[PDB]
RNA sequence: AAAUACCGGCACGAGACCGAUAGUCAACAAGUACCGUAAGGGAAAGUUGAAAAGAACUUUGAAGAGAGAGUUCAAGAGGGCGUGAAACCGUUAAGAGGUAAACGGGUGGGGUCCGCGCAGUCCGCCCGGAGGAUUCAACCCGGCGGCGCGGUCCGGCCGUGCCG
RNA sequence: CCACGCGUCCCCCGCGAGCGCACGGGGUCGGCGGCGAUGUCGGCUACCCACCCGACCCGUCUUGAAACACGGACCAAGGAGUCUAACACGUGCGCGAGUCGGGGGCUACGAAAGCCGCCGUGGCGCAAUGAAGGUGAAGGCCGGCGGCGCGCCGCCGGCCGAGGUGGGAUCCCGAGGCCUUCCAGUCCGCCGAGGGCGCACCACCGGCCCGUCUCGCCCGCCGCGCCGGGGAGGUGGAGCACGAG
RNA sequence: GAGAAAGAGAGUGGCGCGGACGCUACGCCGCGACGAGUAGGAGGGCCGCUGCGGUGAGCCUUGAAGCCUAGGGCGCGGGCCC
RNA sequence: UGAAAGCGGGGCCUCACGAUCCUUCUGACCUUUUGGGUUUUAAGCAGGAGGUGUCAGAAAAGUUACCACAGGGAUAACUGGC
């Protein structure tokens, strides 16, 4: 036989979103093909973003996208997310922006086109640039979930500054034998 | 549903997924959460410390409504009053300046964390922080408590 | 519109049938019969189909018109070809070559056609 | 449209709701295709099959 | 025997709770059997307020709520003698009373 | 689409009558079989009685 | 008083429940038969047929039981009787047999039935030969349909577009 | 000999046509022969039997079972990871700094369904830290008024304003050119040397909040006090650092 | 399919009415390498049982479920159709 | 301490020792003691100590031939094996 070790032989990454929605199934008719059949590295990119998870495509909000169109050089650009433009409220002065995303919330898209920017989804922007042409693209913060404070190195051990899970922050709830240099021991 | 479950696929398979050295028994570690400082030390240690003993002094008759003091924010401070008050604000000429009162909104404190636009005003709060004073008092604007 | 309405009939459509590792199709419109985009008559704005008379002889051919697509009563234009095999196919083929309506499926027209006639004439 | 609303009116005899929003608009996926838009900026097609 | 990461919880289920179990399988026959006995009701006393008698304005006690209004248990003795309805006559004419109630405002 | 159609009212005879109101936006909302058969599956469950 | 609780009782309605080894212990002469001194323990057990039309009469036998006859659509439904499996058994037919039987792979032989096999497929185009039609192309009239190729024909409608 | 022309400048010495054979991107025959209606033809499979090779009885506990390990005569039916609650993570869906009516109310299937919004009470989230009193999440520059052997700056008026470094999918600019006779010469693309603004994320350095320690000099007035506020420098936190529930 | 970053690209001057299949895009097609498995994990079942909402202008006294079979078969198989 | 460089926060190095709860003592013009104030008292905060030698830390004598139960050939009293 041959000395071949099985344990990666499949990759593990998609092939479809497991959505049984339609709609974003009909967006990925469409940048299937635009993936196999232009040169442009922005629809894989886009093709990848549609087939990911719900909490692999976080909401990005609006004031991560007004600063990062606001960094220079960028002016007139498209900014284009995969997942939710969200509205932001502590942010007063919205500039006219020309965004690309799967859903825009309701107050989001009001102050946007009340600002005097334009939302079109994704198959007008593939009819507007196909290569993805003047095109910022951008994602939600990935680490932005509160399941990330619980990862990582645990509690009760020394440098850790992990978040434990407690039924209710307070007083009597783990604060005492692991936390302190009286009780006990500290980490 | 029972019809996507996996004791559907592990019929035929003879110890239904627990295995046959050890097979499964009934409660081998203790009921619940027992044996913390026995023979589950290690996980009570590396996942929950702080967990055994007392710390603290003890409020026997608490009552949540005297502990009550919601805060918001100077970011958030604009979004308790409608947008037409801010841009009459902004628009205004004679220096007349709007008056939030906050705890009609439903927060008793005013903390300050955000940048607050240029534009003053009349911040009505039943407790402030220090921060939250100056940054009204740099935008031009008061602090007026109520009890 | 039309990717929009396949979405929804693909595998839940009441003339769809599954059996014996097959698929077909028993809507009215379907040349060939089986289940496909290309092949699916109405979920298109645009469709012929391929169907006996009702008297024995000859062959109904049914377009679908541009206007009413929400109006079903007049929407199909049936018309009854009742001549020699090689003119009635050559009649499905102009009608669908030279209009060029729905061009996909004019050599899938001609086949039922021929099939409905080799079954038309007298059995040996 | 009094009850659901309008895509711009409001629900009239709800409280608070509107027509949820299209994810993709222009939903015919071969009129987008074969559009010029599109079609130009593609390579060539390689239909030819390579046995072995 | 706990697993790697996670709550510790203690669950009330250490007594015997399958034996009391209130399940609410009659909340929309309950919902009927009040909303049938507030029509007969309202149709009973059948010109008066179908709510019953006035209530006053009552703000509410702690730090918490005191910033609401709402509405209380019954008109004070100090108020019906400013207002001139005899202590007694506002119950016939519909005006809820309690006697319990001070004023300190 | 983001038209709207202009649906005309029948009579009792069966013909058309003048009268002739457009299409409410309701019938343009987006078509998802996957939240049709979600609610359905759900609140099918509603009117079921316990046994045991 | 009211809102509130209700696996007992009287009367009801309903079911993504169970379908006679299930569902109550109990679909039936069931808390019955039966066991225990007693406290108590406690079953099994549904179905002829549409209608008994439940087999008159003859004959052997003492009789159980048969053979004829007859009812029935059917006794291949005959008073514990719808359907009637399996283990097990009787008999018939076939085949075989001294390493207990059985099994996997490979063929061989004998059967049982099937292929309605037993002169073996058609399908287009063309050539030649014998036919038979009211018959082809092209024109005229009518209807229906498809489409800046009418750049820019006239008139309506909508905008998840704008300006007055 | 896989060498084939003509014409010129220099030095040493871009379309010729046809037919055809084929050790050429996987087999064809434009070759044939027999037997077929009461005994023959095909049927691997499924019925019985024969022969050669192979072949210990399953389940299980076990380091190891055919075991002189236990369970099993045979057959039919029943027969064992279920339901509720809590948590955690992953995935699908709606809305999204919000979200949810579950409790209540209003109007055959229907005990469903719809609706409430001055029924969001309330839950969870939007803020943390401290045992608690409690406090509660950028800063810089300019002008003015050694304070001296507050160049720092205390306080007032203006301006800039919400980090940085390295790596980073994407995009943005474009030194040159992508031939059909030859030169200029435009447009639409396309490729690309190099150079940019860099998403998420990762690492690091900064910064802010809460506790605690150390060192200090100031600042406020209705109560000048066993008062209140501030700074610099380490340190403990399940924090902030333009949401993510 | 072609050893060699990138256009079978546009403009300005010197008779016979014809053309197989395809594409349930969750579909179809082409290349390569690969295949052991207890405890266990996972995926796919057009494997199977019972009931419910849809649906087949489904089937059925001109014979449904059930059961029997030296009959014909399909599937690697669970099983299934005559 | 040494004139000074330096050296020293126990023993030249490799061992000589102890969590939660409880008690006791020490510390601050400290926090709370619950409607407010004062004063004792108590609770807290931080640092030692009282001790678990089965030393990651139960509070614990036998006998059964009257014996019982769940198991183990993981393990004895026989043969058999090396
Ligand atoms: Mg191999
Ligand atoms: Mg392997
Ligand atoms: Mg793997
Ligand atoms: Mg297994
Ligand atoms: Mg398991
Ligand atoms: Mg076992
Ligand atoms: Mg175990
Ligand atoms: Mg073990
Ligand atoms: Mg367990
Ligand atoms: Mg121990
Ligand atoms: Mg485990
Ligand atoms: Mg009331
Ligand atoms: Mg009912
Ligand atoms: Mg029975
Ligand atoms: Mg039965
Ligand atoms: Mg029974
Ligand atoms: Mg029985
Ligand atoms: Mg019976
Ligand atoms: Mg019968
Ligand atoms: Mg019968
Ligand atoms: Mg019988
Ligand atoms: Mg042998
Ligand atoms: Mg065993
Ligand atoms: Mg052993
Ligand atoms: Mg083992
Ligand atoms: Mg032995
Ligand atoms: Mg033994
Ligand atoms: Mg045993
Ligand atoms: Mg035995
Ligand atoms: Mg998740
Ligand atoms: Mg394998
Ligand atoms: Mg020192
Ligand atoms: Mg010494
Ligand atoms: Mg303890
Ligand atoms: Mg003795
Ligand atoms: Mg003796
Ligand atoms: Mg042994
Ligand atoms: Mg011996």
């Amino acid at each position: 036989g041959v000395d071949i070790r099985h344990n990666k032989d499949r990759k593990v990454r998609r092939k479809e979103p497991k959505s049984q929605d339609i709609y974003l199934r009909l967006l990925v008719k469409l940048y299937r093909f635009l993936a196999r059949r232009t040169n442009s590295t922005f629809n894989q990119v886009v093709l990848k973003r549609l087939f990911m998870s719900r909490t692999n495509r976080p909401p990005l909000s609006l004031s991560r996208m007004i600063r990062k169109m606001k960094l220079p050089g960028r002016e007139n650009k498209t900014a284009v997310v995969v997942g939710t433009v969200t509205d932001d409220v502590r942010v007063q002065e919205v500039p006219k922006l020309k965004v690309c995303a799967l859903r825009v919330t309701s107050r989001a898209r009001s102050r946007i086109l009340k600002a005097g920017g334009k939302i079109l989804t994704f198959d007008q922007l593939a009819l507007d640039s196909p290569k993805g042409r003047g095109t910022v693209l951008l994602s939600g913060p990935r680490k932005g979930r509160e399941v990330y404070r619980h990862f990582g190195k645990a509690p009760g051990t020394p440098h850790s500054h992990t978040k434990p899970y407690v039924r209710s922050k307070g007083r009597k709830f783990e604060r005492a034998r692991g936390r302190r240099a009286s009780r006990g021991y500290k980490n | 549903p029972s019809r996507l479950r996996k004791t559907r696929k592990l019929r035929g398979h003879v110890s239904h997924g627990h295995g046959r050295i050890g097979k499964h028994r009934k409660h081998p570690g203790g009921r619940g959460n027992a044996g913390g400082m026995h023979h589950h030390r290690i996980n009570f240690d590396k996942y929950h410390p702080g967990y055994f003993g007392k710390v603290g002094m003890r409020h026997y008759h608490l009552k949540r409504n005297q502990s009550f003091c919601p805060t918001v924010n100077l970011d958030k401070l604009w979004t308790l009053v409608s947008e037409q008050t801010r841009v009459n604000a902004a628009k205004n000429k004679t220096g007349a300046a709007p008056i939030i009162d906050v705890v009609r909104s439903g927060y008793y404190k005013v903390l300050g964390k955000g940048k607050l636009p240029k534009q003053p005003v009349i911040v009505k709060a039943k407790f402030f922080s220090r921060r939250a004073e100056e940054k009204i008092k740099g935008v031009g604007g008061a602090c007026v408590l109520v009890a | 519109s039309a990717h929009l309405q396949w979405m929804v009939v693909r595998n839940c459509s009441s003339f769809l049938i599954k059996r014996n590792k097959q698929t077909y199709s028993t809507e009215p419109n379907n040349l060939k019969a089986r289940n496909s985009f290309r092949y699916n008559g109405l979920i298109h704005r645009k469709t012929v189909g391929v169907e006996p008379a009702a008297d024995g002889k000859g062959v109904v051919v049914v377009m679908k018109r541009r206007s009413g697509q929400r109006k079903p009563a007049t929407s199909y234009v049936r018309t009854t070809i009742n001549k020699n095999a090689r003119a009635t196919l050559s009649s499905i083929r102009h009608m669908i070559r030279k209009n060029k309506y729905h061009p996909d499926l004019r050599m899938a027209a001609i086949r039922r056609a021929s099939a409905i006639l080799r079954s038309q004439k007298p059995v040996m | 449209d009094d009850l659901y609303g309008t895509w711009r009116k409001a629900a009239s005899l709800k409280s608070n709701y509107n027509l949820p929003m299209h994810k993709m608009l222009n939903t015919d996926l071969s009129r987008i295709l074969k559009s010029p838009e599109i079609q130009r900026a593609l390579r060539a097609p390689r239909k030819k099959i390579h046995r072995r | 025997a706990p697993s790697r990461n996670g709550m510790i919880l203690k669950p009330h289920f250490h007594k015997d709770w399958q034996r009391r179990v209130a399940t609410w399988f009659n909340q929309p026959a309950r919902k009927i059997r009040r909303r049938k006995a507030r029509q007969a009701r309202a149709r009973r006393i059948a010109p008066r307020p179908a709510a019953g008698p006035i209530r006053p304005i009552v703000r509410c006690p702690t730090v918490r709520y005191h910033t609401k209004v709402r509405a209380g248990r019954g008109f004070s003795l100090e108020e019906l003698r400013v207002a001139g309805i005899h202590k007694k006559v506002a119950r016939t004419i519909g005006i809820s009373v309690d006697p319990r109630r001070r004023n300190k405002s | 689409a983001c038209a709207r159609p202009l649906i005309s009212v029948y009579s009792e005879k069966g013909e058309s009558s003048g009268k002739n109101v457009t299409l409410p936006a309701v019938f343009k909302a987006p078509i998802r079989p996957d939240i049709v058969n979600f609610v359905h599956t759900n609140l099918r469950k509603n009117n079921r009685q316990p046994y045991a």
